[PDB]
């Protein structure tokens, strides 16, 4: 409760005419004296004129209401609050509709325009305040059109967040500038709805419906250029799945446990459909350089490993051919790092070192890829799609079709290109994206490994399948192998390098296979004796019962 | 969860200030159990009745509607009264949107959406005076939730300057608390009862006991 | 709603423009509209009218001063 004069003084402030009363009002009865106001001017409540009819005040939920004795009808009722800053009450309303949030890393998020707005230098939440004054009620309007009334209103609701919430936790919507997408039935929220998910990312560009619809020339076009790319033949079937499959992935913002190598000679389109999926889902698609490939990331700053933060698809082109001089061979470290739900790298002057994966990361590449070192582990991370389809012009039309490599040569059409980069068919590739998506990720998404290209790691492949291990349940047939000629020394069947180098070299050709073979000798070299250099492996192709 | 579980059993009082033990016996007096239709029927028959709409078992199910009561001691004219209520409701659905998404930790864009959806309003034949109880039927919650409720709507109803925001009774968050059936004699020598609205027509909408989940 | 056969009705209390369906009030919704505030205010918002300053994607401002825009 307040004192006494200041709700006199309010209450006289109210009523613009004077009142004759005033002398009279005390602390014991100033619910029961009627007061007399002097109608020289209408008064504050209802114009009318000169009301015939004294007032009277009421104390109820801490509250002074004013009412005019007689007809309800002729005045209106007031409402006098006891106390409460009207500022804090109105931070309290803002407050409450969940317009703004604090974030773990430190940082506010303000929603407005139908987005989250998420800065680190800018007063956002006054931006906020004076947006949403609308929706509140017309007395409240007045004080947020003042600055330092807005100061002080945020200074209230940075002082009322305590907790963290949680951001980007939904794998399969796709946040645009207006609304987000849902992956599942494909129908587009809008306006508040969007506001559930805490997207703090977006496509950068505005969704409508109207471009995204199934028929179209547009998507006849589309689809053309597709088939030239890709054509629809029983060869390339499980090619062209491959290619469906990345290409859809790159919606997903869970974390891929994969690597795709785009491999193609030269003008087989791959820029094409780069530029295609940069239309298409707008700033998510991030390029970076070759680096990553060929350095290490705890030393020192790393920004594109910053950069690389919370990004859909990442894009990795122009690689130099490894056979030449000055080659730097794939890190495979990085490829075994950079398949993990959490990157460590610092940005430059900060302290963070950690980053969330939710990237597909796509290799353009001209040449044979070329590693340091090869291991299981290296197999199961790693895949490719071949690119053979030639689009040259007539001129070399025939200097084309000799070549072994383009398997089907087309004209080398000068359209697309500044319609592309039009975004003449953005809309109409994500229907086929999406469409996409519904036939291969909507139970579980996940990418597979292919070992069987890559010619690199076939040796590796081979020996598997050409070489066992020698154990215990090879004793019962010791004549057998006493056939071959190994022997029981240290209670194993041994084999001699030179009995193993001659018996390779019959079933491989060594020179490109001398180098890993020799890895192969060492990594698994064992010393029985000073001389007797003996291996622990079996030739499956002539001891199988010999 | 309740899944099947589905209040449509109307539990009633026909006097105020009913003994415990006679309610513990379930005497036919005070205590008595009908459903919407036999509800319905027994006001038709006898229209001077005094019937008070109340739990039975509070630790067996513990869900029902979102139940409130304004009170004002002043008319007022038509656009106000619109005015006034929709204000109200705005400030109403977003502090119980909060609260949901604070404490509970539901989602605030349906608690808010279901509570603006649908709700049901009532009017007082008194002339001086404006009453009424809105009963919000897209929105289920327990006793204790609307206990622990109740603070905020009294630091949300002296906090704020609409008149009726300010005439919220909060009171009616109890244990075994009460409520008059509308269309009903609160007193037996009172003829001030609740009349009905266009809105809606079935009493089934204005009652907080009769759960049904859409 | 079709057509609102009822003419709406303008009406001033406290500052403020109520407009309200005539007939049954019941059957519209009431709109409020405010009147003019601080003249800072005002003169801020004829400033901005004019499109002499917008704000770029990199965080800074850029004006229209002597017939060239300045960043
Ligand atoms: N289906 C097609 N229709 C018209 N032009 C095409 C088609 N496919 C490819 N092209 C043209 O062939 C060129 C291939 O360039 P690019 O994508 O850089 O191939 P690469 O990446 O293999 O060098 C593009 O400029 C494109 O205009």
């Amino acid at each position: 409760f307040i004192s006494f004069e200041d709700a006199i003084k309010r209450v006289s402030k109210i009523f613009i005419n004077s009142i004759i009363n005033f002398n009279d009002l005390d602390e014991n009865n100033f619910t029961t004296v009627p007061l007399v106001i002097d109608y020289v001017t209408p008064c504050a409540l209802c114009k009318k004129r000169s009301h015939k009819h004294p007032h009277q005040l009421s104390l109820e939920n801490g509250a002074i209401r004013i009412y005019k004795t007689g007809n309800p009808h002729s005045c209106k009722v007031k409402i006098v609050p006891l106390d409460g800053n009207k500022l804090f009450n109105i931070a309290q309303r803002i407050l409450d509709t969940n317009s703004v949030l604090l974030t773990e890393r430190g940082d506010h998020i303000v929603w407005i325009n139908n987005s989250w707005k998420f800065n680190s230098e800018e007063p956002l939440i006054t931006k906020l305040i004076l947006s949403i004054r609308h929706q509140l009620p017309k007395e409240y309007s007045s004080e947020l059109l003042c600055p330092r009334k807005r100061k002080t209103v945020e200074a209230n609701i940075r002082d009322m967040l305590v907790d963290s919430v949680e951001t980007d936790t939904y794998p399969d919507k796709l946040p645009f500038k207006n609304g987000v997408l849902d992956l599942v039935d494909g129908m587009f929220y809008s306006g508040d709805d969007a506001k559930k998910y805490t997207c703090t990312v977006s496509t950068g560009f505005k969704f409508d419906d109207t471009k995204f619809v199934e028929d179209s020339p547009e998507m006849e076009e589309l689809m053309n250029i597709i088939n030239d790319i890709q054509p629809l033949t029983d060869e390339n079937k499980k090619n062209r799945e491959l290619y469906e499959k990345t290409l859809s992935s790159c919606l997903c913002g869970a974390t891929k446990g994969c690597l795709t190598f785009f491999f193609g000679e030269t003008a087989t389109g791959k820029s094409t459909t780069k530029r295609l999926l940069k239309s298409a889902i707008g700033d998510l698609f991030v390029e970076t350089g070759q680096t990553i490939l060929t350095d290490v990331l705890d030393k020192g700053p790393n920004p594109f490993i910053a950069n690389m933060h919370l990004k859909r698809s990442v894009f990795c082109s122009e690689l130099p051919d490894f056979a030449c001089s000055g080659s730097k061979k794939i890190r495979s470290d990085n490829i075994k790092k950079l398949t993990e739900p959490c990157v460590i790298g610092r940005p430059c002057f900060s302290n963070k070192i950690n980053n969330r994966n939710h990237a597909t990361i796509i290799i353009d590449t001209n040449y044979k890829p070329v590693f340091d070192r090869i291991d299981n582990a290296l197999m199961r991370r790693i895949a490719v799609v071949r690119f053979r389809t030639h689009f040259s012009q007539p001129s070399g039309r025939e200097a084309a079709e000799n070549n072994d490599a383009y398997d089907k040569v087309k004209l080398l059409d000068e359209g697309l290109d500044g319609k592309i980069q039009n975004n003449r068919y953005r809309f109409a590739f994500l229907y086929l994206l999406v469409k996409w998506y519904k036939k291969y990720h909507i139970p579980i998404m996940k990418l597979y490994p292919t070992p069987e290209e890559i010619p690199d790691f076939a040796f590796y492949l081979k020996i598997g399948t050409l070489l066992v291990s020698s154990s215990v349940k090879h004793i019962p047939l010791m004549t057998d192998l006493s056939k071959k000629g190994y022997i029981l020394y240290d209670n194993v069947v041994t084999l001699p390098l030179t009995t193993f180098q001659q018996k390779i070299s019959k079933y491989f050709n060594s020179r490109l296979f001398g180098h890993d073979i020799e890895s192969f000798i060492n990594r698994h070299k064992k010393f029985a004796n000073v001389s007797d250099e003996y291996l622990q492996y079996i030739f499956i192709e002539d001891i199988s019962s010999p | 969860d309740a899944a099947i579980r589905g209040n449509d059993v109307i539990f009633v009082l026909k006097t105020i200030g009913v003994p415990s033990a006679c309610r513990q016996n379930e005497d036919p007096r005070f205590v008595e159990a009908f459903k919407c239709d036999e509800l319905e029927r027994y006001i038709d028959n006898n229209p001077e009745c005094t019937l008070f709409e109340s739990l039975r078992d509070e630790e067996a199910y513990s869900i029902v509607r979102i139940f409130m009561d304004v009170d004002l001691d002043a008319c007022l004219d038509e656009i106000d009264y619109l005015t006034a209520i929709q204000d109200f409701i705005i400030e109403v659905s977003n502090c119980v949107a909060r609260f949901a998404f604070t404490e509970c930790g539901a989602i605030h864009e349906n608690v808010i959406k279901s509570m603006r959806s649908n709700f049901s309003l009532t009017k007082s034949t008194n002339r001086d005076k404006t009453s009424f109880h809105i009963i919000f039927l897209d929105t289920y919650t327990t006793m204790d939730t609307l206990i622990a409720m109740k603070r905020t709507l009294l630091e949300l109803s002296r906090s704020s300057e609409n008149p009726l925001t300010r005439s919220i009774d909060t009171a009616v968050y109890r244990r075994k608390t009460t409520l008059r059936v509308v269309g009903t004699r609160k007193n037996p020598n009172c003829d001030t009862i609740h009349v009905m609205q266009p809105p809606h027509d079935n009493i089934e909408d204005y009652l907080f006991t009769y759960v049904d989940m859409n």
